[PDB]
């Protein structure tokens, strides 16, 4: 259930 | 956090959310004691028996969170690990002695409203303050119960308990590097940490000069919030020359 | 320097809801 972050930081 | 309560916003400003980037998951807490260096637990990064054993890059911090699984676009901060130090003499294979571990961030992390970091106690205070009885305050974004998951930070203040107590409550060999906090069964009140709170911080709020210290680090325990037992910390102040040295060192 | 002074909290001297709590136990 978490909300996807910015790709930049993947 | 079993039987706590939601945090207020800017409340735990140097909690720090361990996020595993594949599959993305809360792996841990941690803490925030300058703007490159977070602390956790060493069990949060490596713990042999169960094959774990992150790398630098296999994780991210995210700091300034409140909710659990939300962006918090404009208000959170992500960071990538430059690199991880787990305590030496970490004892993984018997008790969790010395259960501390540092990470350096790639980048400083700026300052906010909702970004800052903790004190890290020195002989004086920790004398002053880790007393039974004495209560200090664990955050985190783990279970709410030991058999769901909060929406946001939780919060519970817990008394320290008397050494001999501790013992007498596990068969685990505890050390020096270790306390426990939680109430007993017939002082009525509940709460503890519990799974995904681990690595997160103990905060005490000196009354001599009203400023937050961590002196604990989330390290073990059995089950959550059962009677009889309590929670596990790992004694900041009592590796602090370790953590100076790494520091100092790095 | 300035490590564990709270900007929405000690800065501004505001308290949280149960700070007190803890400072009632340090006897
Ligand atoms: C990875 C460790 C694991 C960790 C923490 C735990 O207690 N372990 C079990 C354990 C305990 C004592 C030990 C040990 C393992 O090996 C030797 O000494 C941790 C944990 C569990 C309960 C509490 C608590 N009730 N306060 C605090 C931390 N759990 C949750 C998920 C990870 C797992
Ligand atoms: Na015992
Ligand atoms: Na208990």
């Amino acid at each position: 259930d978490f909300e996807e972050i910015p790709e930049e930081y993947l | 956090i079993v039987e706590g309560s939601d945090a207020e916003i800017g409340m735990s400003p140097w909690q720090v959310m361990l996020f595993r980037k594949s599959p993305q998951e809360l792996l841990c807490g941690a803490s925030l004691i300058s703007d490159r260096w977070v602390l956790t637990a060493a069990h949060c990064l490596l713990y042999p028996p169960w094959d774990k054993n992150f790398t630098e890059n296999d994780l991210l911090v995210r700091i300034g969170k409140h909710s659990r699984t939300r962006y918090e676009r404009n208000i959170e901060k992500i960071s990538m690990l430059e690199k991880i130090y787990i305590h030496p003499r970490y004892n993984w294979r018997e008790n969790l002695d010395r259960d501390i571990a540092l990470m350096k961030l790639k980048k400083p992390v700026a300052f906010s409203d909702y970004i800052h970091p903790v004190c890290l106690p020195d002989r004086e205070t920790a004398a002053s303050l880790l007393q039974a009885g004495y209560k200090g305050r664990v955050t985190g974004w783990g279970n709410l119960k030991e058999t769901g998951q909060p929406s946001v930070l939780q919060v519970v203040n817990l008394p320290i308990v008397e050494r001999p107590v501790c013992k007498d409550s596990t068969r685990i060999r505890i050390t020096d590097n270790m306390f426990c906090a939680g109430y007993k069964p017939d002082e009525g009140k509940r709460g503890d940490a519990c799974e995904g709170d681990s690595g997160g911080p103990f905060v005490m709020k000196s009354p001599f000069n009203n400023r937050w210290y961590q002196m604990g680090i989330v390290s073990w325990g059995e089950g959550c919030d059962r009677d009889g037992k309590y929670g596990f910390y790992t004694h900041v102040f009592r590796l602090k020359k370790w953590i100076q040295k790494v520091i100092d060192q790095f | 320097a300035d490590c564990g002074l709270r900007p929405l909290f000690e800065k501004k001297s505001l308290e949280d809801k149960t700070e007190r709590e803890l400072l009632e136990s340090y006897i």
